[PDB]
C-alpha cells in the first residue's frame, strides 16, 4: 500500500523527530536520546505513550508528530 | 473554564490535552470532575467520527480511482455517452457509417445523427484541435 | 492591566458582530450576486441595481433558523449582557462574584456563534464555484475574540479569589 | 428498433460512478451539534454542582 | 518533484541550524576560561560535544540512502576529524583555531543545503 | 504535506526553543 | 484500586474511544473484563470504519415503491390519472379491491390529481422529486422513459 | 512499560505486529462489505447472455 520510497521517509522521519524532541529537552521531564525514541515508537503505533513533553516547544513536536502517523496510518489503511 | 471553578488544568494545559484526545493518542492527565469527564467523552466520541468518517472516505476515494476503465474498443464508445465522438463532415468515413449494417455501427449512426453541438467537422485539422 | 483589556474587548466584539450580521457581503455566488443573511443583492442580474429578500418556502426546523438568524444574533445579545457584567467592577465593587458571571456569557456566545454558521452552510448547499466575502471573516473574529475574552474574565476571577 | 434503439440516454454513460463528491459538513453537522449540546450539558451541570456546593 | 534525496536535504537544513548552536556555545565556553568552576566550564563541554558528533553521524547516513554521493564528500572529511578525538581522550591557542573552523564549516555547507534542495523542488 | 507540516513544526519549534533559552 | 461506579465509567469510556485509559484493573477478574471489552471495542470500530468505506464507495439507490398494490397501502405518494380517458374509466368501474380503493383515494384527493395532458402529467412528474406518479399506456410510458 | 532497552525492543516489534494485523483486518473486512454490495442479480435476457 506504501511505495518503497514512503518507507525509507517514515524511518528518517521517526529517528529525526526523536533527536529534534531530545534537542528541546536540552536546552532546559529528562527526555534523553532514549525515553524519546520510546515516545516517539508509542505514539506511532497508536499506544499509548508513558509520558508527554512538558515544555511549548516540545509540544509542538508531539503534537505535529501526531497529525503525522495520523494521516500516514489512515492512508495506510 | 469549567475545571477551574473556585486542579492542573489550565488554559496551556486544556490546549495540550484536547490535541492529545483529537489525535487519538491520549496525555498522561486526565479530567478528575464530572463536566469534565463529560467534555472529554463528548470529544472523543466527536474526533473518533471525524477519523473514522475520513479513513472511509479516503478509502472510497482510492477505490474509485482504481476501478476506473478508459473507452478501448467500438463497444465501450458506443455504450459510454459522455464522450461525443464525430467525424469529417464529408469523407469516406460518414459513408461507410450510413451503410453499415451492424448493430455495433448503428447505434453509433444514429447517435450522430442527432445531437446538438457539432458532430461534424469539414477540416481534419479543425477536429484534432477540437 | 487584565481588568481593562475586558471591557475594550467586549465593546470591540458586539459592535464587531453586529456589523457581520448588518452588511449582507457573505457570499460570492454566480451573474455574480453576493449573498449575505437575511436577503442577497443581486448583481448582473439583466438589472443595474436590484437588492430581493430570499424565500425560503422534520427538516422543516432548520429552515426556519436559517431564515429567523437567531444564532449568529444571540451571541451579540450575549456580549452586551456579559459587557455589562465587567462594567459592574466600579459600581458595587468588592463583590467579587460578578465577574464569574460575565465569564460565563463571553463562552456561551462562542457557543451560539459556531452554531450560527454551521446551520448557514448546512443551509447553503442543501461546478458552481462560491467563495466567502470580507463580510463573512468578521464573524470569525466575533468568535476568536470571544474565547480570549472569555480566558480573560475567568482568571481575574481566579486571582480575586486567591 | 423504433423504441429502444432510437433512445436518448445510454446506461452506460449513464453510469459513470466516477469521481466521488468530497465529504462536506450538510452531512457531518450532526456530531457536531452533539458535540454543542454536550458541551452546554456540561457546563450546565457544572454550574449546577457549583450552586449546590455553595449552599 | 519529490525524491527521498530531497527530504534528505530537508531534515537536514533542521538539524545543521541546531550544530551552529553547539560550536556557537564552544566558542563563549573558550572565551569564558580565556578571561580566567573550572570543572563546570570543561564537563559540559564533554556533555555538548557528544550529540554534536552523533548528528553528523546521521548527515553522512540519510546522504547514504539517499544516493546523493556529492555531498557525502563534502562531510566525509569532518567525520574523520571526530575519529581523531574520540581515539585519544597551549591548547587554549590549539583548539581556539579547532573551533572557528567548525563554524564556517557549518555554515558554508548549510547554505548548501538551502539551495541544493531547491536544485530539485521546483525542478520537476 | 504531512512532511511539509512535519518539518514546518520542527523549524517552529526549534525556534521557540531557541527564544526561551535567550529569554533568561 | 478503587474503580468506583465512576471512575469503572471513565475507563470504560476511556477504552470505547480508542483513547489512553487513566490506569488498568489490578486483579485477575477485573484484567479479564477490560481485556474482553478492549477486543469488542476493537471489533466494533473495526466493523463500523468498513461499513462506511463501503458506503461511500458504491451506491444502491433502490425505488421507494415497486408496484401499484404496495403505493395503494403507504399512501404517501399523491398519484395522478387523466381527466378522461381509459385509465379513468378502468379505475372507475373496477371490481378488484385494490384499483377501487385507488379510485376512491384519488377521487377524494386535495390538490386535483387528474391532469388533462400527457404534456402536463410528466412535467408534474418530473417537477416533484419522490410524491408524484403518473398512471399511463406501458408503450408511452416506455417511450417517455427513452426520451 | 518495559523500562530496559531489549524489553522496549520487544514491545516495538509486537507494536509493528499488532497494528499491520489490525489494519489488515480493517482494510480487508470493508473489501469484503464492498465487494458484496456491489453485486447485481440476473434480470434481463442480456445479462443472462454475457454472464
Ligand atoms: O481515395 C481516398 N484517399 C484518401 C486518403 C486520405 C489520407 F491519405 F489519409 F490523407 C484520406 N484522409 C484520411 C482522414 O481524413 C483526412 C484525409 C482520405 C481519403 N479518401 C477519403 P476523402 O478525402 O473524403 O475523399 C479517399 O476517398
Ligand atoms: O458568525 C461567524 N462565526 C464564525 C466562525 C468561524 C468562521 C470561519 C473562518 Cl473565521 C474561517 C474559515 C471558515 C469559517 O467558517 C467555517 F464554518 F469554519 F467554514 C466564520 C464565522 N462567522
Ligand atoms: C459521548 C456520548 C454521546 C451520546 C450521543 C447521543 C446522540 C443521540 C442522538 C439520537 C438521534 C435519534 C434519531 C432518531
Ligand atoms: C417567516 C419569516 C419570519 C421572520 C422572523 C424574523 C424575526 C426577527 C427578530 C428580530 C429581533 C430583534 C430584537
Ligand atoms: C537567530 C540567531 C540570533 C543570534 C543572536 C546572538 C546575540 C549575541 C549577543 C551577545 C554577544 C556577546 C559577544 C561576546
Ligand atoms: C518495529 C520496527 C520494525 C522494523 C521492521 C523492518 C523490516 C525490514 C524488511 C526489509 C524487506 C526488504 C525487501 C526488499
Ligand atoms: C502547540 C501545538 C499546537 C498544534 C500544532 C500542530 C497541530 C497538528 C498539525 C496541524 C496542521 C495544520
Ligand atoms: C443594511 C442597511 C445598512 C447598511 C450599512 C453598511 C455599513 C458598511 C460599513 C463598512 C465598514 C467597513
Ligand atoms: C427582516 C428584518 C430584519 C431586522 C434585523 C435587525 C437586526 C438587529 C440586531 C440587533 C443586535 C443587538
Ligand atoms: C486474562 C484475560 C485473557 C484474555 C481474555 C480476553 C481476550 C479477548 C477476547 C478473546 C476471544 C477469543
Ligand atoms: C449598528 C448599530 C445598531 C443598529 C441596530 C439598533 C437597534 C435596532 C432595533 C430594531
Ligand atoms: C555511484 C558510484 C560510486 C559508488 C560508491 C559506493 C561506496
Ligand atoms: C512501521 C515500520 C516500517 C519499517 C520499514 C523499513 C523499510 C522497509
Ligand atoms: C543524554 C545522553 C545522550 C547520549 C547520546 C548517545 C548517542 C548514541
Ligand atoms: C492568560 C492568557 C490566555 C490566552 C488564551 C488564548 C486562547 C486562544
Ligand atoms: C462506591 C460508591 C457507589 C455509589 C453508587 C451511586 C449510583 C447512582
Ligand atoms: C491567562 C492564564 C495563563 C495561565 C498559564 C499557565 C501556564
Ligand atoms: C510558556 C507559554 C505559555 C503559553 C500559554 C498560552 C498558550
Amino acid at each position: 500500500p506504501l511505495a518503497y520510497e514512503i518507507w525509507m521517509c517514515i524511518v528518517f522521519a521517526y529517528i529525526g523527530v526523536s533527536v529534534v524532541l531530545f534537542l528541546v529537552s536540552r536546552f532546559s521531564n529528562e527526555f534523553g536520546i532514549f525515553n524519546s525514541l520510546w515516545f516517539s515508537l508509542g505514539a506511532f503505533m497508536r499506544q499509548g505513550c508513558d509520558i508527554s513533553p512538558r515544555s511549548l516547544s516540545g509540544r509542538i513536536v508531539g503534537g505535529v508528530w501526531w497529525f503525522f502517523t495520523l494521516i500516514i496510518i489512515s492512508s495506510y489503511t | 473554564l469549567v475545571s477551574r471553578f473556585s486542579n492542573e488544568f489550565g488554559i496551556f494545559n486544556s490546549l495540550w490535552f484536547s490535541l492529545g484526545a483529537f489525535m487519538q493518542q491520549g496525555c498522561d492527565i486526565s479530567p478528575r470532575s464530572l463536566s469534565g469527564r463529560i467534555v472529554g467523552g463528548v470529544w472523543w466520541f466527536f474526533t473518533l467520527i471525524i477519523i473514522s468518517s475520513y479513513t472511509a472516505n479516503l478509502a472510497a476515494f482510492l477505490t474509485v480511482e482504481r476501478m476506473v476503465s478508459p473507452i478501448e474498443s467500438a463497444e465501450d464508445l458506443a455504450k459510454q455517452t459522455e464522450i461525443a465522438y464525430g467525424t469529417l463532415e464529408a469523407g469516406s468515413t460518414k459513408e461507410f457509417f450510413r451503410r453499415s449494417k451492424i448493430a455495433v455501427f448503428e447505434k453509433m449512426w444514429t447517435y450522430m445523427k442527432s445531437a446538438e453541438p457539432s458532430v461534424f467537422v469539414r477540416t481534419t485539422e479543425e477536429g484534432m484541435i477540437r | 492591566v487584565q481588568v481593562l483589556l475586558t471591557t475594550i474587548g467586549a465593546f470591540s466584539a458586539f459592535g464587531l458582530m453586529t456589523i457581520a450580521i448588518s452588511t449582507d457581503y457573505w457570499l460570492y455566488t454566480r451573474g455574480l450576486t453576493h449573498s449575505g443573511l437575511w436577503r442577497i443583492c443581486c448583481l448582473e442580474g439583466l438589472k443595474r441595481g436590484v437588492c430581493v429578500k430570499i424565500n425560503h418556502f422534520a427538516e422543516y426546523l432548520l429552515r426556519v433558523v436559517r431564515a429567523s438568524s437567531i444564532f449568529p444574533i444571540l451571541s451579540a445579545i450575549l456580549l452586551l449582557l456579559g459587557g455589562v457584567c465587567v462594567a459592574a467592577s466600579r459600581v458595587y465593587k468588592s463583590k467579587r462574584n460578578i465577574i464569574l458571571g460575565a465569564g460565563i456569557l463571553f463562552v456561551a456566545a462562542g457557543l451560539s456563534n459556531i452554531i450560527g454558521v454551521i446551520v448557514y452552510i448546512s443551509a447553503n448547499a442543501g461546478k458552481n464555484h462560491y467563495s466567502y466575502g470580507w463580510s463573512f471573516y468578521f464573524g470569525g473574529l466575533s468568535f476568536i475574540l470571544a474565547e480570549v475574552i472569555g480566558v480573560l474574565a475567568v482568571n481575574i476571577y481566579i486571582e480575586r479569589s486567591r | 428498433k423504433w423504441w429502444y434503439d432510437k433512445g436518448e440516454c445510454g446506461s452506460g454513460g449513464g453510469d459513470s460512478k466516477e469521481k466521488t463528491s468530497a465529504l462536506s459538513l450538510s452531512n457531518v453537522a450532526g456530531v457536531f451539534y452533539i458535540l454543542v449540546g454536550g458541551l452546554g450539558l456540561a457546563m450546565l451541570v457544572a454550574l449546577i454542582e457549583f450552586c449546590y456546593k455553595s449552599r | 518533484a519529490f525524491t527521498f534525496a530531497a527530504f534528505c536535504y530537508m531534515l537536514t537544513l533542521v538539524l545543521c541550524a541546531s550544530l551552529i548552536f553547539f560550536v556557537i556555545w564552544h566558542i563563549i565556553a573558550f572565551d569564558e576560561l580565556r578571561t580566567d568552576n573550572i570543572e563546570r566550564i570543561c564537563c559540559l563541554l564533554r556533555k555538548l560535544v557528544v550529540p554534536e558528533y552523533s548528528i553528523h553521524g546521521l548527515f553522512c547516513l540519510m546522504f547514504l540512502c539517499a544516493a546523493e554521493w556529492v555531498t557525502l564528500g563534502l562531510n566525509i572529511p569532518l567525520l574523520f576529524y571526530h575519529l581523531w578525538r574520540y581515539f585519544h581522550r597551549d591548547i587554549l591557542n590549539y583548539c581556539q583555531k579547532e573551533s572557528w573552523c567548525k563554524l564556517a564549516f557549518y555554515l558554508l555547507s548549510f547554505f548548501y543545503y538551502l539551495y541544493s534542495m531547491v536544485y530539485t523542488l521546483v525542478s520537476f | 504535506g504531512v512532511f511539509y507540516i512535519l518539518i514546518g513544526g520542527l523549524g517552529l519549534a526549534m525556534l521557540v526553543a531557541l527564544i526561551e533559552f535567550c529569554y533568561k | 484500586n478503587e474503580f468506583g461506579i465512576f471512575n469503572s465509567l471513565w475507563f470504560s469510556l476511556g477504552a470505547f474511544m480508542r483513547q489512553g485509559c487513566d490506569i488498568s484493573p489490578r486483579s485477575l477478574s477485573g484484567r479479564i473484563v477490560g481485556g474482553v471489552w478492549w477486543f469488542f471495542t476493537l471489533i466494533i470500530i473495526s466493523s463500523y470504519t468498513a461499513n462506511l468505506a463501503a458506503f461511500l464507495t458504491v451506491e444502491r439507490m433502490v425505488s421507494p415503491i415497486e408496484s401499484a398494490e404496495d403505493l395503494s397501502k403507504q399512501t404517501e405518494i399523491a398519484y395522478g390519472t387523466l381527466d378522461s380517458g381509459s385509465t379513468k374509466e378502468f379505475f372507475r368501474r373496477s371490481k378488484i379491491a385494490v384499483f377501487d380503493k385507488m379510485w376512491t383515494y384519488m377521487r377524494s384527493a386535495e390538490p386535483s390529481v387528474f391532469v388533462r395532458t400527457t404534456a402536463e402529467g410528466v412535467a408534474r412528474v418530473r417537477k416533484s422529486k419522490g410524491k408524484y406518479a403518473y398512471l399511463l399506456e406501458s408503450t408511452m410510458n416506455e417511450y417517455i422513459e427513452q426520451r
